[PDB]
């Protein structure tokens, strides 16, 4: 039997990962009948052959391939180097060539001037000696039938697909550079070749991570959709019957919105919720029964909030559109009770984003009405292995750059009404800009934005430059702010993560009390930030919290029982001499024993900086004093930490003049 | 034609430069942000004579 999954499979590591269990297939006996087939080389040959041909020819060739019938290529030297390989060691010559040319290959004479060997070599062609001989320009449909029929196939080019490629001659002759199957074979790239070939249902084409497997499966569903064999995970389970971090199992829940407000059951809305991690659902004990997501004052129950912030946005089931819930308790619609029905897919994603390359600060961009103080209070109370994940002591609020100025920016843009001709009061301005529907007019926003842009370009940007430079000097921090061009106009070093909450912000604006000015002014100001920013498609907020929280749970499952001394580590700057030993924390690491004993001998002595220590010790208990460190050369890459260890992202610099220190590793 | 005497006597250069918070050497602007260029002052003091060109 043949089954096709949406993952890169190998014969080696895919069983140690537990890949079918990671899709949800229950094969718990481990009767080792599911033999694997490595597909690294066919994915790489797919990568190489999408250079040369059309993807239509490529995929429609690759589909009709019996993966059970073993075959292998053997590519050749070029036509005027193959005779040179036949000249030395004349014993390795097939019996097909010519008795007139064999006698002329096998002799000892140098054949410098060729009077008839020239003719015998020019009239020679490879096509009458080696029978397949695919070509260089073969229209690669026929490659697959050539490999299905035979088992050794001769070729003269590199861009082939389907099997491994063995060399005919030794390596100095070129100018271009069996398997155990036990009847339940699984591995990607489906086949229409034989009955008993199956394709795994479950995960959508929309949510496949490799994008070449996703391109392939999009084509194999856009044609051939009637003749496939889609089977569920449970049908696969019935047919059967260096631990990595940053790879979570992930599902989507299928809840709905219900009221019991009159003592009667009544279903109102229909929702789905994408990419929630499995470990958090195992933590919270989430099951099918009726849940309530409000507690005692209208605020969400601090686990539903973590669930919604942890994943991406919602989606309606009837309209297939994006959905944003009402945070306010005032209904055109509210959600008081829900009921969770089922889980739909079980793929895996890389939690680590592509943009994260070096150890540098993180700049998050949110709109105004995001749940800032509440999400900070929730992430404050997490401490996995003795270390706090995201402390409050080095996270930067959005208005912290605005409150340090002496005309105190919000108070400065309260005074915008005097420049406008006919408003001459703040309450009259907030009445005039709006419609009395709270969607504003575009022309009032245009006039106020022309009045607002010199306040945000001149009187904000150099103060922001000084502030973010000071915050980069005193450690590696995480800066919440608004309107991402606030991070683009002011030259901000570090990562940039445009984010978006899954809730409606603009009603969240006017619920809060004792904020700055009237709430209508806060909402107008929020609209001005939103008009100010960009046109870039941001993200959802879920990726950053998945990165913050979900890798530490796998490390808690892994090394929750070993010793802190031999499974903890610490890295930072180190100055040799002693005057009135010096060490500043830079990053802390939790890892098992073998990973740290691999970490010790890496070349941590490449990077250097300038280290400045002042003498203002602070409220913390051990004898450590605040300091400053400014990196000079290159930045620390994350591969030089690991893929396997789990480190803290952001921290402070706490231990006078400059010192010119170099960083090193320390552990027990 | 007359030459003013204020060319030959120019003050010291220590008040024109400062240090940024990231240890960047940048100069202090007095007249506009386009005043970021070489001052005209006081070269005789930070100097050591040549070994055979004594002047």
């Amino acid at each position: 039997a043949y089954i096709a999954v949406p993952a890169v499979v190998d014969s080696r590591s895919s069983e140690a990962i537990g890949l079918l269990e990671s899709f949800g297939v229950d094969a718990g006996s481990d009767a080792n009948d599911v033999s694997y087939q490595d597909h690294d080389y066919v994915v790489d040959q797919l990568q190489y052959m999408l250079d040369g041909y059309e993807a239509g020819d490529v995929i429609d060739a690759l589909v009709y391939r019996n993966w059970l019938h073993h075959s292998v290529y053997c590519l050749l030297p070029p036509k005027s180097q193959l005779l040179e390989y036949w000249k030395s060691n004349p014993s390795v010559i097939p019996d097909n060539v010519d008795r007139r040319l064999r006698k002329r290959l096998m002799l000892k004479k140098d054949l410098r001037k060729d009077d008839e060997y020239n003719q015998l070599a020019r009239a020679f062609k490879i096509s009458d000696v080696y029978a397949p001989l695919i070509s260089s320009t073969t229209s690669p449909m026929t490659m697959i039938q050539n490999l299905n029929q035979g088992e050794i196939v001769y070729t003269t080019t590199d861009r082939v697909i389907g099997a491994r490629v063995l060399l005919y001659a030794p390596r100095k002759y070129y100018a271009s550079t069996r398997v155990p199957h036990s009847r339940f074979n699984v591995g990607t790239f489906p086949s229409i070749a034989t009955p008993k070939c199956s394709v795994m249902s479950g995960v959508d084409i929309e949510s496949i991570p490799n994008e070449f497997i996703k391109l392939f499966y999009q084509r194999v569903k856009s044609i051939h959709a009637n003749i496939l064999n889609d089977i569920s995970p449970q049908i696969v389970s019935d047919m059967i019957n260096h631990v990595d971090v940053y790879r979570v199992d992930v599902v989507n829940v299928l809840f709905e919105v219900v009221d019991v407000a009159d003592g009667l059951r009544s279903v109102s809305r229909k929702l789905i919720m994408h990419t929630v991690p499995v470990c958090i659902l195992e933590l919270l004990g989430i099951e099918i029964a009726d849940y309530c997501i409000r507690q005692e004052d209208g605020m969400f129950t601090d686990w539903f909030l973590l669930l919604t912030m942890l994943s991406d946005g919602l989606t309606d089931r009837r309209t297939h559109c994006q959905y944003l819930i009402n945070p306010s308790s005032m209904p055109p619609d509210v959600i008081l009770n829900i009921s969770i029905t089922g889980f739909i897919n079980r793929h895996t994603i890389d939690v680590m984003p592509d943009v994260y390359d070096f150890i540098k600060p993180i700049g998050a961009v949110l709109p105004k009405g995001s749940f800032k103080s509440t999400i900070m209070r929730v992430l404050d109370s997490i401490s996995v292995l003795g270390v706090k994940i995201m402390p409050r002591a080095h996270v930067v609020d959005s208005d912290e750059v605005g409150e340090q100025m002496e005309p105190t920016f919000e108070h400065a843009v309260m005074e915008i009404y005097k420049g406008i001709a006919g408003v001459d009061s703040l309450d009259d301005l907030t009445k005039w800009v709006l419609n009395s529907d709270l969607v504003p007019h575009d022309d009032r926003l245009g006039q106020l934005f022309q009045a607002f842009l010199p306040l945000a370009k001149d009187l904000l940007a150099p103060m922001a430059r000084q502030f973010y430079d000071n915050s980069m000097s005193e450690g590696r921090l995480l800066t919440f702010a608004h309107a991402d061009s606030e991070l683009l106009n002011a030259n901000y070093f570090g990562h940039l993560l445009r984010l978006k909450i899954p809730y409606i912000t603009e009603v969240n604006l006017m619920i809060r009390k004792n904020r700055e000015g009237g709430e209508l002014f806060q909402l107008v100001l929020s609209y001005l930030y939103k008009m100010y920013a960009t046109s870039a498609q941001p993200k959802w907020f879920g990726s950053l919290l998945r990165l913050l929280i979900c890798p530490w749970l796998h490390m808690e499952k892994l090394i929750g029982e070993a010793d802190p001394a031999s499974t903890s580590a610490e890295i930072g700057w180190h100055v040799p001499r002693e005057q009135l030993d010096g060490f500043i924390p830079y990053v802390s690491i939790r890892a098992p024993r073998l990973v740290i004993e691999e970490l010790m001998e890496k070349n941590w002595g490449q990077y250097h900086a300038q280290v400045i220590v002042t003498d203002q010790l602070v409220v913390g208990e051990p004898r450590r004093v605040s300091a400053k460190a400014v990196i000079k050369g290159n930045h620390l890459p994350v591969k030089l930490i690991s893929r396997f260890a789990c480190f803290t992202l952001t921290s402070k610099y706490e231990m006078g003049a400059a010192y010119n220190a170099r960083l090193a590793f320390r552990s027990d | 034609l007359p030459i003013p005497p204020t060319i030959y006597t120019k003050p010291s250069h220590d008040s024109y430069y400062y240090i940024d918070a990231l240890n960047r050497v940048r100069r202090k602007t007095y007249q506009g942000p386009d005043d970021v260029y070489v001052p005209n002052c006081s070269i005789v003091e930070l100097l050591e004579p040549h070994e055979t060109l004594t002047s």
